[PDB]
């Protein structure tokens, strides 16, 4: 269930790179959030990744913000989600000045489950380079621009990795 | 006679428009990228808004960037057309009127950004020359140590977009005007699309680029020789449409073919379906001869800008270039002539077809399970595949006698290649894919509607009326090129649902050809189901990729023919009277391109948003509005010159979308305008709330932002809206009459007149 | 039951996917809409008569006589025929019904899977009831009664034939000195800001889809909205029909364009055009007369110029003096272009047009009109209008 093992890219943005954590890291880092954002896309509808988004985002109570065609999954859930634009939201969080989707404030930091690499890493690249709120990554890709990813990894060990963290949050 | 402020612009003129548009929608950049490359002082480390050794920041690097993609595109299509009006010039003469169609102005864009009025052919000469002038000038920014800030560089952008839709539209006037292409008919031919409509029987020629200068040749030959009923002839990208267009404004049936957009590319040359392959100037694969060599499909060359490192013959005989090309050294040459290019391409196709015979990449069953059976399952060509397709696990399903997969696969896969060359086993995949969905090619039929060309004056006219008393909930122009995220079926799916609402739906391009290639359940496509005129629930194609410059075109008719504004050198009036006033978004699923990013910027120039496919984030730069700030939602009352408050829509000008039910969420909401009436945005709301109820499974948290009156409320759900506004919201509604009394903020007021300009004021 | 939706309006029920096909060619159908007073209407009750949604059979037609019974304040039979010109479309507003055409050529269709769902009428004809009351909220009470016996639909269809031509008398014998108020439109004020429209019981409006009637609707359903009621006055030129609160309105809606408006005039402050004209009008200098184009003419005018150059210089809500744009109905109006002597001065008319509005021009002046066929040219033109005895020629000396 190793993640930090396949931190094979295709293509590299540069020097700077994201840093593969552990079940334990991710744990503690989504545990230890400020005010933390769980960023979810399209890609979440598998059951499997449905089921355990919903469990991580109501173990900590997380705020949702379903991006893309990913608010049917949660109408009948409970977990309190909001629907926004993974580009406007992109352009919104390097605004300290946002509101946000309570109106309590900006966030802080951003977990991302379900989303295709050439769009996270797209948005990613002005969250990281133009504000200060950090990227939890824990899609089975290693995603390059976020402040802290999982490694690249089978649907198997992905579903075993966030069944892991969620019995760790 | 009356001339507006800004004829023949430069960046300093439309510098004040332009930072109007930046003030209320902000540029959001997202960098390719964390170096420049660009000199030897580098290549420079600029993450973390760092600066170069120029002192560049990377904001400024990611502008510079997306301008240089802005003034490819402009450049393509300005050259493009200087060479079509320069041989058309040549062939037809100067002194040649300009038959475009039935309207009042005939080069709205030419008009609007020169503020000339040309009649005859030689009357675009000038605006080409000032064209490639300012072309210059503009490169000259790209130069090292040009420029400091981004907004500089997003202005200058915005100049290089409208520039390019005043290149394509001089490039469609000429061509449409000299080579006989339908003229605004509602009626134009249907043309056979898909890899399924070539008969193999037969000699096959394939034609690929942008321009039409050879293929016009080529087929003069073919029916002056009576050879068009036993050589066929298809074409790739925006020729296709060019060579179904040609002569056909007396609606004939055309006998050339489209084989499809540039992701058959390669495919069609894998199945060994192409006797002879023709190439003009763009969107051509540079390994077409690599993988033509080893079929033995010849490759000719036809324009200088592409000679493919292959040898001139042009001073030469065509027996001696037959005979080499037949049994020799050369898969193909240079053929600059367009005479001798046209009579030696059908002869070369005739003597080739009967010795390729039985040459295809297609592998073999028993070679297909024997590669199906090679792999290991190492993961490096998802890795490498830009759609990011789980290639493994079909290969795994497929390793089990199941060969569907790959079948799903067929339409996702784009045909790149990428994943063969990093696979240890050289397995090639796209042939394994095309194995797997032979079938499915070979079903692969489909109808699409030759290009029109410009909306004439009585369509606008017609549609005007519509749109003011609440029929017509918008404009929905779905263009761009067909790098699609998940498969061609989108954009149909987008322009289904959009006709099924009554939309008024305008396409061009390669999203044309993908949408015109999905029969329904009856045996009909789009094209066949709505007719194509310029009316609520009709779908038309104006034509190639040079032809948007006549959907632009439509919306500054709008003002030229409602409101009656000067259209010569108003920029600045026209584009904020499309923006405050015309409810048309522009629809890119599939863009790549430079040209698609010139094409974006001048819409957004104009005024007109657009909505982008998930890939155009790689573009580097979006324009977003930020909703919450309520001080950036204000304009001017052309009457009084008071402060007016608008609704937040548009909320965006170019912004991207992840899947297309997002697309169409925000297709709908980005319909509405500031001036609409109370039936136009009854239907706008109406539409815009059953969109999001259905593809998000909640209606949106800002409807109550857009109603100023009772009636701007959707017809069936009035009291349940009306109950919703008083609990939720507090406003206060009086029940008998079913009318709200207080609660909006912006009352409404049809003779209100927003405007982004001062000095329109009375 | 269904789902109601502006979406629906292309749904074409076919014969082999409808459960039952009501009115129609083969049989005869029926849309009646008729005001009664507030003490007989019963509001959510439809009475149906003989057969129902049950007890029908696939593949078959049927009479289906619909008869609208309205009540209210404010409900006068004047609206009666503008509450119908709707009824079409809220038909097309429920899923898998298919409505065509109007008055006794009614033509309603039901879907097998909107049949199977409801199982009676009494939900259909709610839905209806309840979106004519949205649409309108003057309605206070509405009722619906269903016919689907022949002998009792052939009975209402008489009665409807009555009411309709006692409607069209009634329409047709109003005019200007009938009524006391104009009725002001401003809706394409979207597109064409300084852009007002007036419409009188003998002036149709500029587009064709409003009348005297439709106006009076829509300002009673909100007095102060883009459609209002404007009050006359005193009457200043009754051969160029001014009047003091059409003058002052047109100055105040008109953000100080035009002072004057002066209805049924061509070169006097004519009325203003946006570009939605259903028919353009142009005046010969040469020859002294009037011509007209309506949108669909792909031909030329004598002038050289089509529909779209000569609709190209009358429009953006402003007044040039020249081409004025009407709509298709004017024709039929007593006093057409009255203070420019009328029928009088129009010398040239496109083939299909004078085909179309034959019963307004007068049985003395239709052979003094040109046509495509007849004239080319201006010198054509002129020459046609010396052998044919056209009042124009007194004016050349
Ligand atoms: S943008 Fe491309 S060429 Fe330029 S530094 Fe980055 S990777 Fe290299
Ligand atoms: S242009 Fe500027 S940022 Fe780019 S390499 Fe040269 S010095 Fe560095
Ligand atoms: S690259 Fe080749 S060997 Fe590796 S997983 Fe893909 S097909 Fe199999
Ligand atoms: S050829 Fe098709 S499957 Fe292979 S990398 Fe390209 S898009 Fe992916
Ligand atoms: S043209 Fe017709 S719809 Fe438009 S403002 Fe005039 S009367 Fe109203
Ligand atoms: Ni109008
Ligand atoms: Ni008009």
């Amino acid at each position: 269930v190793d993640t930090t093992k396949n931190t094979k890219l295709f293509t590299s943005y540069g020097v700077k790179t994201s840093k593969a954590i552990t079940t334990e890291v991710a744990a503690k880092l989504i545990s230890k959030a400020k005010r933390p954002l769980f960023v979810v896309g399209t890609g979440v509808l598998d059951p499997e990744l449905l089921d355990r988004a919903v469990k991580i985002a109501k173990a900590k109570n997380i705020p949702i913000a379903a991006t893309g065609s990913s608010m049917p999954g949660f109408v009948d859930k409970d977990v309190n989600a909001k629907y926004i634009n993974l580009h406007q939201l992109g352009f919104y969080l390097t605004d300290p000045d946002w509101p946000g989707l309570d109106g309590n404030g900006n966030y802080d930091t951003i977990i991302l489950l379900g989303h295709k690499k050439y769009y996270i890493n797209q948005v990613l690249s002005a969250v990281k380079n133009f504000s200060d709120v950090k990227s939890i990554s824990i899609d089975r890709n290693y995603i390059q621009n976020a402040t802290m990813s999982f490694g690249n990894l089978s649907k198997a060990d992905h579903i075993a990795a966030l069944d892991e963290v969620i019995d760790l949050l | 006679g009356p001339m507006g402020p800004t004829p023949f612009p430069t960046a300093a003129t439309v510098r004040d428009w332009s930072f109007t548009l930046f003030d209320r929608y902000e540029p959001v950049y997202t960098p390719m990228c964390d170096q420049c490359c660009y000199c030897t002082f580098g290549p420079c480390n600029l993450e973390g808004n760092r600066r170069g050794a120029c002192g560049l920041d990377m904001k400024g690097q990611a502008a510079r960037e997306f301008f240089l993609r802005c003034i490819t595109g402009c450049a393509c299509h300005s050259a493009h057309g200087r060479h079509l009006l320069d041989h058309i010039i040549s062939i037809f003469g100067e002194d040649m009127p300009i038959n475009m169609g039935a309207s009042n102005v005939i080069a709205p864009n030419i008009q609007l950004i020169t503020g000339r009025q040309p009649k005859t052919l030689g009357d675009l000469k000038p605006i080409m020359e000032y064209v490639e002038e300012e072309l210059g000038q503009l490169l000259a920014t790209v130069h090292a140590g040009q420029e400091g800030a981004a907004i500089d560089y997003d202005n200058k952008a915005m100049l290089a977009g409208i520039l390019d839709h005043v290149g394509m539209e001089v490039s469609d006037i000429a061509q449409v005007t000299a080579l006989g292409f339908p003229k605004s008919d509602p009626e134009a031919p249907l043309v056979e699309v898909g890899m399924g409509t070539l008969d193999a029987s037969k000699p096959v020629i394939i034609a690929i680029g942008h321009n039409v200068a050879g293929v016009t040749y080529i087929m003069d030959y073919m029916e002056d020789n009576n050879l068009t009923d036993k050589m066929e002839i298809g074409g790739l990208c925006c020729t296709a449409f060019d060579m179904t267009r040609y002569k056909r404004e007396d609606r004939k049936p055309p006998y050339a073919k489209i084989v499809g957009t540039i992701s058959k590319e390669l495919k069609v040359v894998r199945s060994g379906i192409p006797d002879v392959i023709v190439i003009d100037e763009q969107c051509v694969r540079a390994d077409l001869v690599e993988e033509g060599k080893k079929l033995k499909i010849p490759v000719i060359a036809s324009n200088e800008k592409v000679m493919y490192g292959l040898p001139d013959r042009t001073n030469d005989d065509v027996d001696a270039i037959i005979e080499d090309i037949k049994t020799g050294k050369i898969p193909g040459c240079v053929m600059l002539d367009y005479e001798k290019l046209g009579e030696l391409v059908p002869r070369l196709a005739m003597e080739m077809a009967p010795l390729r015979e039985g040459i295809s990449a297609i592998p073999s069953d028993e070679e297909m399970a024997s590669l199906v059976a090679k792999c290991v399952a190492c993961g490096e060509c998802a890795l490498a595949c830009p759609e990011e397709l789980d290639i493994p696990d079909a290969i795994q399903a497929a390793k089990e006698g199941d060969f569907t997969a790959l079948d799903f696969l067929h339409d996702l896969c784009v045909g790149c290649r990428r994943c063969e060359q990093v696979c240890n086993k050289e397995i090639p995949i796209l042939s394994v894919i095309d194995k797997a969905a032979q079938k499915a090619i070979a079903e692969e039929k489909g109808l699409v509607r030759a290009g029109r060309g410009q909306v004439s004056d009585a369509e606008i006219r017609a549609e005007g009326l519509n749109l003011v008393m609440g029929t017509t909930p918008g404009v929905i122009a779905i263009i761009g090129c067909a790098n699609y995220p998940a498969g061609s079926k989108d954009v149909y799916r987008i322009a289904e649902e959009f006709l099924n609402r009554n939309y008024i739906v305008a396409v061009s391009g390669c999203s044309a050809m993908d949408i015109g290639m999905y029969k329904d359940a009856d045996g009909k496509t789009l094209y066949e189901r709505f007719p194509g005129r310029f009316e609520r629930g009709n779908i038309l194609n104006t034509g190639s990729c040079v032809s948007n410059s006549h959907i632009s075109g439509t919306c500054h008719k709008v003002a030229a023919i409602f409101a009656g504004r000067n259209l010569s050198g108003n920029l600045a009036e026209i584009a904020d009277y499309t923006l405050n006033r015309v409810g048309a978004v522009g629809l890119a699923w599939g863009a790549y391109s430079q040209k698609a990013a010139a094409i974006g910027t001048g819409c957004n120039m104009y005024g007109i948003p657009a909505v982008l496919g998930p890939h155009s984030g790689k573009y580097r730069r979006a324009l977003i509005a930020k909703t919450y700030d309520e001080n950036k939602w204000k304009v001017y009352d052309s009457r009084n010159g008071s402060e007016l408050d608008i609704p937040p829509s548009p909320e965006f000008l170019i912004t991207t979308a992840e899947t297309w039910q997002e697309a169409c969420v925000l297709l709908a909401k980005n319909c509405i305008r500031p001036s609409d009436n109370n039936m136009g945005r009854s239907i706008k709301l109406t539409h815009w709330i059953e969109l999001s109820e259905k593809y998000l499974g909640v209606l949106p948290e800002d409807w109550w932002k857009f109603v100023r009156h009772e009636a701007d409320l959707p017809l069936s759900r009035r009291e349940e809206l009306l109950k919703k506004l008083e609990t939720e919201h507090g406003w206060e509604i009086d029940w008998k009459k079913k009318k709200i009394i207080s609660g909006p903020k912006i009352k409404f007021d049809v003779s209100s007149q927003p405007t982004n300009l001062k000095r329109l004021c009375k | 039951p269904f789902e109601i939706s502006p979406m629906f309006e292309g749904e074409r029920v076919r014969k082999e996917g409808m459960f039952v096909e009501l009115g129609g060619p083969k049989s005869l159908g029926l849309e009646l809409v008729r005001a009664k007073p507030m003490d007989e209407i019963e509001d959510g009750k439809v009475t149906i008569v003989g057969p129902d949604l049950k007890d029908m059979e696939e593949g078959k037609t049927y009479p289906w006589a619909m008869i609208f019974h309205v009540g209210g304040e404010l409900v006068e039979p004047d609206l009666e025929s503008v509450i119908e010109r709707r009824v079409h479309d809220f038909i097309n507003y429920c899923q898998g019904i298919m409505h065509l055409n109007q008055r006794y050529d009614v033509w309603m269709r039901i879907s097998k899977d909107t049949a199977a769902k409801m199982d009676s009428f009494e939900p259909f004809g709610k839905a209806v009831m309840m979106l004519f009351k949205t649409e309108l909220p003057f309605i206070e009470k509405m009722q619906v009664t269903f016919y689907t016996d022949q002998a009792e639909v052939e009975k209402q269809m008489a009665e409807a034939m009555e009411i309709f031509k006692a409607r069209d008398a009634r329409t047709k014998d109003l005019h200007d000195e009938d009524v006391d108020v104009f009725y002001g439109c401003t809706l394409c004020q979207s597109f064409a800001p300084t852009n007002v429209c007036v419409v009188s019981p003998d002036r149709v409006s500029l587009c064709g889809a409003i009348n005297w009637f439709d106006g009076r609707a829509a300002a009673k359903v909100d007095p102060e909205g883009p459609q209002f009621a404007i009050e006359k006055g005193e009457l200043l030129d009754a051969k160029t029909g001014e009047y003091s609160g059409v003058n002052e309105v047109a100055k105040k809606l008109s953000s100080g364009e035009f002072d004057k408006i002066k209805l049924h005039s061509f070169f006097d402050a004519p009325h203003t055009s946006c570009g939605c004209f259903e028919v353009v009008g142009f005046y010969i200098p040469e020859v002294d007369g009037i011509g007209w184009v309506n949108r669909e003419y792909q031909g030329m005018a004598p002038n050289g110029l089509g529909f779209s150059t000569m609709a190209g210089q009358t429009g953006g809500g402003k007044q040039i003096v020249g081409f004025l744009g009407i709509g298709i109905n004017y024709f039929y109006s007593p006093k057409f272009i009255q203070a420019d002597g009328g029928w009088n001065r129009v010398v040239w008319l496109p083939s299909m047009l004078k085909e179309k509005i034959d019963e307004a021009i007068p049985d003395d002046m239709k052979d003094k009109i040109a046509t495509e066929k007849d004239v080319t040219d201006i010198e054509s033109l002129k020459t046609f209008l010396k052998e044919k005895n056209h009042p124009v020629v007194a004016n050349w000396a």
